[PDB]
RNA sequence: GUAGUACAUUCGCAAGAAUGAAACUCAAACGGAAUUGACGGGGACCCGCACAAGUGGUGGAGCAUGUUGCUUAAUUCGACGGUACACGAAAAACCUUACCUAGACUUGACAUCCUUGGCAAAAUUAUGGAAACAUAAUGGAGGUUAACCGAGUGACAGGUGGUGCAUGGUUGUCGUCAGCUCGUGUCGUGAGAUGUUGGGUUAAGUCCCGCAACGAGCGCAACCCUUAUCGUUAGUUACAUUGUCUAGCGAGACUGCUAAUGCAAAUUGGAGGAAGGAAGGGAUGACGUCAAAUCAUCAUGCCCCUUAUGUCUAGGGCUGCAAACGUGCUACAAUGGCCAAUACAAACAGUCGCCAGCUUGUAAAAGUGAGCAAAUCUGUAAAGUUGGUCUCAGUUCGGAUUGAGGGCUGCAAUUCGUCCUCAUGAAGUCGGAAUCACUAGUAAUCGCGAAUCAGCUAUGUCGCGGUGAAUACGUUCUCG
RNA sequence: CUGCCGAUAAGGUCUUCAAAA
């Protein structure tokens, strides 16, 4: 049957919001809401070879702050800070010159156990004509070796160019979806294949959060260092 | 298919004549969820009973309701064609409840005037074993007596 | 706010969302520069909203 | 016929009563939440990702 | 299969028996055994408003809304047993709008890429105009082109056009039912079996025993929210009849103690306790079925159109009407109609708004006009209590329909807004065969608020409180 | 404890594959 979004079921209890701002009026609540979606989509659609895991947005009456986590930030940084200037101009055109931006790339730790880049890698493999069975298994084994709990991958679509759509799942371990205390990270991606669209869904279990609180604490960014800059 | 017996809510002792049964009939004549209205209607009928019968209203009400109370109950049991009925002894709780339901049902159909006098007349007409509720009790009793043979087989 | 889950049909299946505006009050009697100057370095986390009324 | 209606909605009409509100992410016209400027089926997607601060699931 | 049929022959009084093909046709056969499911008007056991016991309804009448059919220039498209029909649509006069009739446009209303300049687009006033659009005007923020304003320019933009039987995404349903599988091992030539079935206990594949099985995953349960008592912090915009109330943290209920019987889980009773054995409610919905629903939220393979299936505007249409069905509202009444006085809520919402008071008005409302960005100000609570009257009538019931006069929104109310006042007063006196919901603050009923919204016969939807029941003996029948 | 109880147009998907990691 149908299931409630795993990310959406855990918001406001154990998971913080990706955008944290309070608008002035119901007219300014819509502009500030579509614009941040454009920024997030920009980061995700293009600049994909970087493995951007999550982009957070922080806005005040007039000051915009962006916290961008990536696995390989060299591509964003570019050759002696070139590509970086380009993206700043991109961000300024979307929000406006009248405001103040404080974009912040922040390098990420433990990149494997994140459902976003795994789905992106999965989608790239399917688009690259890689056999589906082999592609998921290599991603599954590497993620488990990274030192996490069970992972559930559902890859539904016109499998292998077939005319009848199927779906292949591969769970390997305890994925307690009905439990609220668990840390389940979820992401979904659309692999654009020449024979249509492939939907990949990745459920990852990253332990149990036994410390009550609406997070305010990082998630799989702590193990190695996490810095770099571009801020003020 | 249930295997559980339902609980029972309290009946409450009446607030005037301290005769529980008054609260039950109040709830029976209830319509539109008006507790207030129903009490007024019923209580007014006892006052009319005083003016007419010159006797204690609680005693008259018991003499009417106790006389209306049936003894046998006919439960429908179909096998192949129609239903052969089965007379069974009804419990004491259901005896009072069925009596009250009939009293109210024939009271809201009399040719009389405001339901105060309507309901007042039915109870006074039932204390002398000559009314509409009596006939209903008579009919079911005679039907059970006629269908005495199948009483042994119930299910 | 109540929103229908389904895209096309089945109005009956409709989920719900909430947004709570938690509120607090705090009235200061006398402040003076000694407090006001220290009030400049507070840095209130974005989420909290101030209604300073003087 | 979607793109032309979206552009026309942004453009000011010649009568005040000629102005209607259409979702700002997609182009859906009916069932638009003025409190958020987002239609019912984009508000679900946005709410399930955490983009709107404070919109949590309800238990009542 | 023809077919134990036809011909010939022997026996028989007779029916018939014995013997017994072929032409033609099929790729298999009412082939054999065994396995997993489904099904049985086959058994055994167990569940749910299923039946039973009650309550109030529906099917009869008027009205609102949706659908079928018919018509029309169009009556846009989709949903079609349960799982469509107050559904998409949480607002069709214009707009929406996707439809029809017309008047206009062509790298186009919107976009990128390229050679190239920016010394504008708006808005508004004129004339022609149904308005699109043209000819003339103030030539316009700015920042030297940033964004856009353009020229040139071909790739192209554009499609609510088709295919949900190509899909992604999302959802209904069995069903919050208790199931669905895997690893290793064992049995079987094999599909496959085992575990998952036996005995007890539950709402539960929940747990404990037994056991060629040993373990594991998803589901179940708990962790989350809310209501019920108390402690602590805080005391204004609450309270101020002094400890309510509001919201942060915490305590509390754990079969924790006892009695019974069971190996053990566990069941029942009692104690204390605000709360007792999932304390009430919500979120939470396994593998999968029905090629279930959506290309018309969005995205997308493929096909189709490209001075037209694309674009702008005015008018009409989505509101029709011999009919039928579904979901609701109003009633057919003295448990009531009308009039007067009057007590008691919770939740939510509010600066193009809530609108107090005052003045005018038979009234909808208008003018004046404070207060409130809100525990402060505003959004009249009604049923209910008392008094008067009606006296059972097609009525002082019932309000439909119709005529006239007004008020509000809006360019604009005829197609097609609603409110008030006056006038009229259809049907209908409890509704056939047959059906629906509900196990306590529940059914029934009375008001209040919000969403989309300039306005809207939303009587719809999502919420909040006031009053507040009846019944459950039982699984013989009924549905799953 | 033996009432009654009849029917359901044609043809159709769906396993691509282990070479292996
Ligand atoms: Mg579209
Ligand atoms: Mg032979
Ligand atoms: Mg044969
Ligand atoms: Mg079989
Ligand atoms: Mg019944
Ligand atoms: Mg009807
Ligand atoms: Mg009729
Ligand atoms: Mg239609
Ligand atoms: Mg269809
Ligand atoms: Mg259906
Ligand atoms: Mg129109
Ligand atoms: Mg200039
Ligand atoms: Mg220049
Ligand atoms: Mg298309
Ligand atoms: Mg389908
Ligand atoms: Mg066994
Ligand atoms: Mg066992
Ligand atoms: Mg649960
Ligand atoms: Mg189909
Ligand atoms: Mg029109
Ligand atoms: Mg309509
Ligand atoms: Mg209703
Ligand atoms: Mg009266
Ligand atoms: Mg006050
Ligand atoms: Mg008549
Ligand atoms: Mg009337
Ligand atoms: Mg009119
Ligand atoms: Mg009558
Ligand atoms: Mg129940
Ligand atoms: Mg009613
Ligand atoms: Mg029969
Ligand atoms: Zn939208």
């Amino acid at each position: 049957g149908q299931k409630v979004n795993s990310n959406g079921l855990r918001f406001g209890i154990n998971k913080n919001w990706i955008s944290r701002w309070t608008a002035n009026s119901h007219a300014q609540t819509a502009k500030w809401l579509i614009e941040d979606e454009k920024i997030r989509n920009l980061f995700f659609v293009n600049y994909r070879n970087a493995q951007v895991s999550n982009v957070e947005i922080e806005r005040t009456q007039a000051t915009v702050d962006v916290f961008v986590y990536a696995a390989q930030p060299a591509f964003l940084i570019g050759s002696e800070n070139k590509n970086i200037q380009k993206i700043t101009k991109q961000i300024k055109q979307i929000i406006g010159r009248t405001t103040n931006l404080d974009l912040t790339i922040n390098e990420i730790g433990s990149p494997m156990l994140s459902a976003r880049i795994i789905a992106r890698d999965l989608a790239n493999a399917i688009e690259a004509r890689v056999p589906l069975r082999t592609a998921m298994r290599q991603s599954l084994i590497k993620v488990l070796k990274a030192g996490a709990n069970g992972i559930k991958v559902l890859v539904s679509g016109r499998l292998n160019g077939a005319e009848i759509a199927r779906d292949k799942m591969y769970i390997e371990g305890n994925m307690p979806l009905s439990t609220l205390r668990a840390d389940i990270d979820y992401a979904l991606e659309k692999a654009q294949t020449t024979y249509g669209v492939i939907g990949v869904k990745v459920w990852i279990n990253r332990g149990m959060i036994y410390t009550k609180g609406l997070n305010r604490t990082p998630a799989h960014i702590l193990h190695p260092q996490k810095k770099q800059p571009n801020r003020q | 298919m249930r295997k559980n017996r339902a609980p029972k809510r309290t009946v409450l002792p009446d607030p005037v004549f301290n005769n529980t049964l008054v609260t039950r009939i109040i709830n029976v004549i209830m319509e539109d969820g008006k507790k207030g209205l129903a009490q007024r209607i019923l209580y007014g009928a006892f006052d009319l009973i005083e003016q007419r019968t010159k006797e204690k209203p609680l005693t008259v009400f018991e003499r009417a309701v106790g006389n209306v109370m049936p003894r046998l109950e006919l439960r429908v049991r179909r096998i192949a064609g129609s239903n052969y009925q089965v007379p069974t002894e009804v419990p004491q709780d259901r005896k009072i409840a069925l009596a009250l339901r009939w009293i109210a049902m024939f009271a809201r159909k009399r040719h009389e005037k405001t339901m105060l006098e309507k309901i007042a007349n039915e109870i006074i007409d039932a204390s002398n074993n000559t009314g509409a509720a009596i006939k209903k009790k008579d009919d079911t009793h005679k039907m059970a007596e006629a269908n005495k043979a199948f009483a042994h087989m119930r299910w | 706010i109540t929103i229908i889950r389904s895209p096309h049909v089945d109005k009956a299946s409709r989920e719900q969302f909430e947004k709570n505006r938690h509120k607090r009050l705090m009235i200061l009697v006398d402040v003076n520069q000694g407090a006001i100057d220290s009030l400049k370095r507070i840095k209130i986390p974005v989420g909290v909203t101030l209604r300073f009324s003087k | 016929a979607k793109k032309s209606l979206k552009v026309k909605q942004t453009r000011i009409p010649k009568f005040a009563v000629r102005a209607y509100t259409r979702c700002q992410r997609c182009g859906r016209a009916r069932a638009v939440l003025s409190h958020f400027g987002v239609c019912r089926l984009c508000f679900r997607e946005l709410a399930y990702a955490g983009a709107i601060p404070g919109v949590k699931k309800a238990s009542w």
